[PDB]
């Protein structure tokens, strides 16, 4: 992307329904820090993701890597509270050559101090007037009376504490629905009636492909049992119903 | 009323592990008590009747 | 947009809601089981307000409602979701399929009493302006008309990690006036993508008026174990918080509970007041004479301040930003303030 | 085991159920103690209608 | 930090002009941005003052003439004058109010009031002939 | 608008109190009022904060103050480049900040 | 980053050198360490190209003539020149490949291939007079 939304407005765009070449994360360099909960940081490729998430934003100053679950701070706590049971990561790199304006991007907003703090994946673009003091104010700005947005400042030459790592947060949820989304395997050929090693749509397992007589609905892709394990998986290439 | 929730989830998550250890050491010692007496109230209600 | 005012005024009706408002919490194949789950659902035999003229007043949305009709002239043209509902907001628009299924959550500059045109169509007044437009969807083409029942049309209103998520389904029915007895599910149709926060509502209904009628009811956080049979099909369901017999059948995953004594819930009082007593002294604690100090002690013989008998003000240091590591064990490092020590 | 071990806390509650069912193995074993106490105490005095 | 300033010149009375402020080191959002004019040998009379957003505040001898702007995409202030008066020939500084820790006082946390004044420009010589 | 005292000569290293009159509705209430230093042709630099606050790269001796509807100046060890005017600035005054006129001291 | 070279001068048709050319700030490790003639007025036309290790890649009108080696120890590139021919007459560069991440370039990981050229030195004029 050209540009990216700022930190408190930050954007989200979903992505379903296509093969994501993880591969292209996996082995690039330029990505300085790669610190990555959740899933290991370098077979990426080896899941299937119910849904992906794309938080894209940039924050310098302090709190460089203080988007963790499980921290606190101005920017990590009161702009972009990345939830405590967070499953996914974070990829970080300085972008000094590009997005580092030759003077300065003062396009940045990262709002300090909105009211009390923000629940985990909240976008809040209100821009109310934030109150401590005298209370008449409505609306409007006077003794005690903030108006809250009060956006970044990065120079060519900040330093690294204040040098932008733009953050791409990569939120994965991985037992929300019937994934749709993930790697570039070769798939090959079904094959019944045979002990094998299988893997369904990120579902993994070492067993016997039989045919099955479950009536599934269009939209429901697998199912499980009583003892709330999987048996039985629809063809993601054909719409045949099989037990496992 | 001491910790918040993003250093109390990991650290409460070891007090409870621990805790939750202590009362299961209670409740099974407590089954193995239980049938100790289970087994006298079955000598009891046969010397009973 | 034109405000109709020939409208009767009557107080709204009230029905019951018998076993209506079950939805699929999800998209997974579940047979021969009981599964627990805790969603927004519609309550059992709860206190549904009923509208039938031209009846069609504003409505509040509160954690979400359970929309059904029965009509006969397909009368309902879609919905009007946001904030405050007057292009303030992002909204979600729902056009009727005659040209194509369409869902647009574009930025719209409304009108101040928005509704779909249109027997032959004509008229087109939805939006005047229109840009900032963020995602588009079209469903396969069908036709809805414009101009006992047999078509009802379900619609369960989500706001939930980031998808709208609509559910709809279509059945025969018999009664004249009310919701019937019996028991269906409501099937996933479409997932939509889009995180907005839906608080308010309008129904748009389709001059003349047409023979029929629907129904709201409210959704609220609840505990439902859901049935699930040998082909697949949702058949019967318990609001586990409706009544105690419901807690038993929650309690013990079953629609049948044998004679004997089940524990289900725990009861509590809860308090009604907040008493906070702390010493009589109010005297700011000597804080200041330790931090703001012009000489400090060296490592080797560090000095040693005692400070007792009064009341600390800890707010001081945590709010404050110019100590550039505080990193804080034992306690918490910023909700200091509410500890005797 | 949700009273004892996260007392009149919702959020230390929320914290145990990630273990699933020991909480209601605990009960269900205590119940059943009370219910043993109730079934012995019957055997031994009420054995008569 | 650095403020370079320009807009001021020679006009007949009643012209228009633009007063241009753009900030290195800082933006219009940071901190508060003041107006202040500085007559030859007095005092520093407060004329105006941009928030972080949303002000129309001005002093009470110029009501209703000065208007507040920016332009946050290049960092200028923008202060466009019309219908000029006596009293505002005066060399005019565009001031930047102490921002969030201020000279890292040791006491003041994200208060942002504090009003105060930190470095400014050159200020520039604005006449009404 | 505060009004502060004239223009004086005097020695260095003596204590000069220059005491300047306000309004109530300002000084008198509220406690947000700093002071400057500026030399002519450059752009005023700040002395004091709050005035007990005091900023860095600033000498210890300035220090101010304020009484009721008047603020005080407490300089001490006056020196040859201190040759500027002081001014004044208190709280915004229900948003319409309000300065003093100046105080030229002198030197022999 | 500094590339200095030595070895060219003026001498008679058939004769023998010695190119060398020592690299400041990288090795002839780190990236593919090519070799460019560029004639007077015409295109720089590639020579030859040692690797990290162990190359004979040549030109097809140069082919059998030109050793192409590494002293490590003093980081120096050395191109023997025997058997001196017309079209040789040009100025050199001894060329740096463009290293492994180059520029910070997002998308190539560990990708040493990059068949381009990173910056070199000022380059010797090899003329066969
Ligand atoms: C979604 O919209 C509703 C309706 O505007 C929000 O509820 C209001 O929020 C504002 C500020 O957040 C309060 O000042 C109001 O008092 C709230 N109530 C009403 C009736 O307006 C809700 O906060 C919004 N949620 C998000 C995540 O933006
Ligand atoms: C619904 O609430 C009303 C009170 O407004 C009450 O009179 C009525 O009986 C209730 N209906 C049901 C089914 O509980
Ligand atoms: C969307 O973009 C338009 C530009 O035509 C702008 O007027 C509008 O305010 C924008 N809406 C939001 C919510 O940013
Ligand atoms: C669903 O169940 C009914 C009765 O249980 C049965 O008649 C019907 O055939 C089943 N569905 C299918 C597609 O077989
Ligand atoms: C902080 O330092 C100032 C220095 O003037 C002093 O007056 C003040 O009393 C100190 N704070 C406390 C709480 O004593």
């Amino acid at each position: 992307a050209t540009r990216f939304a700022s930190v408190y407005a930050w954007n989200r765009k979903r992505i379903s329904n296509c093969v994501a070449d993880y591969s292209v994360l996996y082995n690039s360099a330029s990505f300085s820090t790669f610190k990555c909960y959740g899933v290991s940081p370098t077979k990426l490729n080896d899941l299937c993701f119910t849904n992906v998430y794309a938080d894209s934003f940039v924050i310098r100053g302090d709190e460089v890597r203080q988007i963790a679950p499980g921290q606190t701070g101005k920017i990590a706590d009161y702009n972009y509270k990345l939830p405590d049971d967070f499953t996914g990561c974070v990829i970080a790199w300085n972008s000094n050559n590009l997005d580092s304006k030759v003077g300065g991007n003062y396009n940045y907003l990262y709002r300090l101090f909105r009211k009390s703090n923000l629940k985990p994946f909240e976008r809040d673009i209100s821009t109310e007037i934030y109150q401590a003091g005298s209370t008449p104010c409505n609306g409007v700005e006077g003794f005690n009376c903030y108006f809250p947005l009060q956006s970044y400042g990065f120079q060519p030459t900040n330093g690294v504490g204040y040098q932008p790592y733009r953050v791409v947060v990569l939120s994965f949820e991985l037992l929300h629905a019937p994934a749709t989304v993930c790697g570039p395997k070769k798939s090959t050929n079904l094959v019944k009636n045979k002990c094998v090693n299988f893997n369904f749509n990120g579902l993994t397992g070492t067993g016997v492909l039989t045919e099955s007589n479950k009536k599934f609905l269009p939209f429901q892709q697998f199912g499980r049992d009583i003892a709330d394990t999987t048996d039985a998986v629809r063809d993601p290439q054909t719409l045949e119903i099989l037990d496992i | 009323s001491r910790l918040d929730p993003p250093e109390a989830e990991v650290q409460i998550d070891r007090l409870i592990t621990g805790r939750l250890q202590s009362l299961q050491t209670y409740v099974t010692q407590q089954l193995i008590r239980a049938a100790e007496i289970r087994a006298s109230a079955n000598l009891a209600a046969t010397k009973m009747s | 947009c034109v405000n109709l005012t020939t409208r009767t005024q009557l107080p709204p009706a009230y029905t019951n809601s018998f076993t209506r408002g079950v939805y699929y919490p999800d998209k997974v194949f579940r047979s021969s089981v009981l599964h627990s789950t805790q969603d927004l659902f519609l309550p059992f035999f709860s206190n549904v307000t009923w509208f039938h003229r031209f009846d069609n007043p504003v409505l509040p949305f509160n954690d979400g409602v359970y929309f059904a009709s029965t009509e006969k002239s397909n009368i309902i043209r879609g919905w009007i979701f946001g904030t405050t509902l007057d292009s303030k907001t992002q909204s979600l628009l729902i056009v009727n399929n005659a040209t194509n299924v369409v869902i647009k959550v574009c930025e719209f500059q409304f009108c101040n009493d928005p509704f779909l045109g249109v027997w032959m169509e004509s008229e087109f007044r939805v939006y005047s302006s229109a840009n900032n437009c963020t995602f588009e969807y079209v469903s396969q083409p069908f036709l809805m008309d414009l101009e006992n029942f047999k078509n009802l049309r379900e619609f369960v209103f989500k706001n939930i990690d980031g998808y709208f998520k609509i559910y709809s389904k279509h059945t025969p029915i018999n009664l004249v006036r009310d919701l019937p007895q019996g028991f269906s599910a409501l099937e996933p149709l479409v997932d939509l993508p889009i995180g907005i926060n839906i608080t308010r509502f309008q129904t748009l209904l389709a001059w003349t008026a047409g023979a029929a009628a629907y129904y709201v009811g409210y959704l609220q956080p609840r505990t439902f174990l859901l049935k699930y049979n040998e082909n697949g099909t949702i058949t019967d369901a318990v609001d586990c918080a409706l009544d105690p017999l419901s807690e038993t059948k929650c309690t013990l995953k079953s629609f049948t509970v044998e004679k004997g004594i089940y524990q289900t819930s725990n009861f509590r009082v809860q308090p009604t007041e907040s008493i906070v007593r702390f010493p009589n002294i109010t005297n700011l604690c000597p804080f200041g004479e330790v931090f703001n100090a012009t000489r400090f002690a060296s490592v080797y013989a560090w000095n040693r301040k005692r400070i007792s008998n009064c009341v600390a003000d800890y707010s001081v240091l945590y709010n404050s930003a110019s100590f550039s590591t505080f990193k804080c064990y034992g306690v918490s490092p910023t909700k200091l303030n509410d500890l005797c020590f | 085991c949700t009273m004892y071990i996260c007392g009149d806390s919702t959020e230390c509650s929320n914290l145990l159920l990630q273990y699933g069912s020991f909480c209601t193995q605990l009960n269900r074993a205590l119940t059943g103690i009370a219910v043993e106490q109730d079934k012995n105490t019957q055997e031994v005095f009420a054995q008569v209608k | 930090v650095q403020l370079v300033e320009s807009g001021g010149g020679l006009i007949q009375a009643g012209g228009s002009l633009r007063l241009s402020c753009a900030a290195s080191g800082f933006g219009v959002r940071n901190n508060y941005m003041s107006w202040v004019r500085q007559a030859p040998g007095k005092g520093l009379e407060w004329v105006s003052v941009i928030y972080s957003g949303g002000t129309t505040y001005y002093a009470d001898s110029v009501k209703g003439r000065f208007t507040i702007s920016r332009d946050n995409s290049k960092n200028t202030v923008f202060l466009q004058m019309n219908s000029l008066r006596a009293e505002d020939t005066a060399v005019y500084y565009c001031a930047r109010e102490g921002d969030v820790e201020g000279f890292s006082d040791l006491w003041s946390g994200y208060s942002r009031d504090r009003y105060y004044f930190d470095y400014w420009g050159q200020g520039t010589l604005v006449t009404v002939s | 608008v505060l009004t502060q005292p004239a223009s004086v000569s005097g020695s260095p290293g003596q204590s000069i109190t220059f005491s300047c009159t306000g309004t109530s509705s300002d000084v008198g209430g509220y406690n947000y009022v700093s002071w400057y230093q500026q030399y002519p042709g450059k752009a005023p630099k700040l002395l004091i904060y709050d005035v007990t606050n005091r900023p860095s790269g600033v000498s210890d001796r300035f220090s101010g103050s304020k009484s009721g509807n008047t603020a005080s100046l407490t300089i001490s060890g006056l020196q040859a480049e201190d040759e500027a005017d002081y001014y004044c600035s208190s709280f915004t005054s229900s948003n319409t900040r309000v300065f003093g006129t100046g105080t030229k001291v002198t030197v022999l």
